[PDB]
């Protein structure tokens, strides 16, 4: 349900005292991940791969299913940012997601 | 509200400054300016917003206009710094400034100079400039072969 | 109010009839016509028309002749046979425009509803539209001058609907069609430099003409508008304009290549009967 970018219904599921009583440490990664999309942040999301990468160390095949969405909330960064600018500084328009030209620069060749 | 109108040139806020200022002092009319910044932070988003709005309101209006106004001077006469009209660009973004060419070297933005498609744009204009001088010039012509005949 | 106009040739061949029935008597004065027409459409269409006895005097020219009871019992007789089309205007074939026009126009002014004129030659010489609609409508003028009847050119087109096209090209079986290709397209090409100049070499002439020698106020104002637009084209200089001769050269090269191609697989035929049959006409000739 979090693949489908809708994380009101992640509130509504954490919310409800059904299912809040089988939480712990797992689901809060989820709610991080959530945090994230509705954020629109990357780097918090790079945090929650971070922080919790001790939970998700175990996680499933499906690791590759959140690298899609890591990489396509980044291709919608760079669709945003990048579109408007015809030519400019890749300090400049990196500096706003403070992170590596390495990556970035990678994907955006790939 | 005439200055607001059309064709805004672009003024100083300051002479606006003392005129809101009035606005909040005097009573006879449009009394409840007081009111309008009533709330604590209503009124200051009405404000900001506000000078935000026509600081926007006039680059879509000098953007019709293809001067090169060379915003990198323009922030020099507005005296304001060129971080928030960096943000000005982020309500750009969202106020869909797709069509503009940017500098990665100097700093003056382009409204103008698209790729040019010379079967469309330069089509187009050598259509209306050459059809527009033909049919321009077959009127006044034989119009004024028939304003010369009532000399005789 | 009214963009264009359509004249059907039968009123021209009406003037043609102006011109067969004179009887050798030496007048050939500018006989006036009434246009009739279709007023009703935004768009006007000419049908059909008749004339009218018009004699004018030789020195004063304000003497202008017409009739009430022969506009209103031919009018009122082609009203009875054919009521869809109405009174409109008239029409003169004299070349210049006199000042008992606005005479002989208001006439129609008071009695018809607002009359276009057309002024046409009375020998068909001029290689240029012989149709000119011009409107009789009050215009207010910025020098100030007081307002008087103006006669604004409006475009017309030559154009039949269902029968006269058919006439026409059985009466002339020398005219082509449209006939896109070679020969209609190159005689255009070829001709269309001497449309352009007699027109402007006929016109700039008396114009240059009357730039010196003129008075009675020809409108100036509009000359600033003409030398305006003749000078919005300052000789270019081409630079941006070179990628787009690259563009129709490239098509030209398109068409280079769809010839030769073309033509190439045409050859096949040609280039294999032409052996074919000689060799083994030969071979079995004899």
């Amino acid at each position: 349900k979090i693949m489908l970018n809708t994380p009101e219904d992640v509130q509504a599921l954490v919310s409800g005292k059904l299912a809040l009583r089988y939480a712990g440490r797992q689901t809060e990664a989820l709610k991080c991940v959530a945090q994230a999309s509705k954020n629109r942040s990357l780097a918090d999301f790079e945090k929650a791969l971070t922080d919790y990468r001790a939970e998700l160390r175990d996680d499933p095949i499906i690791s590759t299913h959140l690298a899609k969405l890591y990489d396509n909330l980044l291709e919608q960064n760079l669709i945003r940012v990048i579109e408007p600018f015809s030519r400019v500084q890749i300090e400049h328009i990196s500096s706003l997601i403070k992170l590596s030209k390495a990556d970035v620069e990678r994907k955006l060749s790939q | 509200l005439l200055k607001l109108f059309t064709t805004m040139e672009l003024m100083r806020w300051s002479t606006l400054v003392e005129d809101y200022g009035m606005e909040l002092r005097k009573g006879s009319l449009e009394s409840p300016a007081t009111d309008v910044f009533g709330s604590t932070e209503e009124g200051e988003k009405r404000w900001k917003d506000l000078k935000n709005r026509v600081v926007e309101h006039n680059i879509r209006i000098m953007a019709k206009y293809y001067t090169r106004i060379t915003m990198k001077r323009m922030a020099q006469l507005l005296d304001l710094s060129v971080d928030e009209s960096e943000a000005f660009l982020s309500n750009l973004v969202v106020n869909k400034t797709i069509f503009a060419k940017v500098d990665r070297l100097a700093g003056i933005i382009n409204f103008q100079r698209p790729k040019d498609p010379n079967n469309l744009l330069n089509d187009w204009s050598q259509k209306l400039n050459s059809l527009m001088s033909l049919v321009n010039k077959t009127t006044h012509l034989i119009a004024k072969e028939e304003m010369i005949h009532n000399l005789q | 109010a009214v963009q264009k106009v359509v004249v059907h040739p039968l009123v021209l061949l009406s003037v043609v009839d102006h011109f067969n029935r004179i009887g050798k008597v030496g007048n050939q004065k500018r006989v006036v016509g009434v246009l009739l027409g279709s007023w009703q459409k935004k768009v006007l269409d000419v049908s059909n028309s008749f004339a009218v006895p018009f004699d004018e005097d030789d020195k004063d020219d304000s003497v202008w002749f017409l009739d009430h009871d022969y506009l209103e019992n031919m009018y009122g007789m082609f009203k009875k046979v054919n009521a869809r089309e109405r009174i409109v205007g008239w029409y003169h074939t004299g070349p210049k425009l006199h000042k008992n026009d606005i005479a002989i126009n208001e006439l129609m002014k008071r009695y018809c509803p607002n009359s276009v004129l057309v002024i046409i030659d009375v020998k068909p010489k001029d290689l240029g539209l012989p149709t000119e609609a011009y409107i009789s409508v009050e215009e207010v003028h910025d020098d100030g001058t007081p307002t008087s009847k103006t006669f604004e050119h409006v475009t017309s087109e030559i154009g039949a609907e269902e029968a006269e096209e058919v006439g026409v090209e059985h009466l002339l079986r020398d005219i082509k069609d449209t006939t896109v290709g070679t020969l209609s397209q190159r005689i255009t090409n070829q001709v269309h430099g001497l449309k352009g100049l007699n027109s402007k070499l006929l016109d700039i002439r008396s114009y240059l003409e009357k730039v010196a020698t003129g008075k009675l106020p020809i409108n100036h104002q509009i000359i600033y508008q003409l030398q305006d637009v003749f000078n919005l084209l300052p000789d270019v200089s081409l630079q941006e304009f070179v990628k787009a001769f690259y563009l129709k050269t490239n098509d030209q090269m398109v068409v280079v290549y769809l010839a030769s191609l073309i033509r190439s697989v045409v050859a096949l035929h040609n280039l294999i009967n032409n052996k074919i049959a000689n060799r083994d006409a030969e071979k079995k000739e004899g």
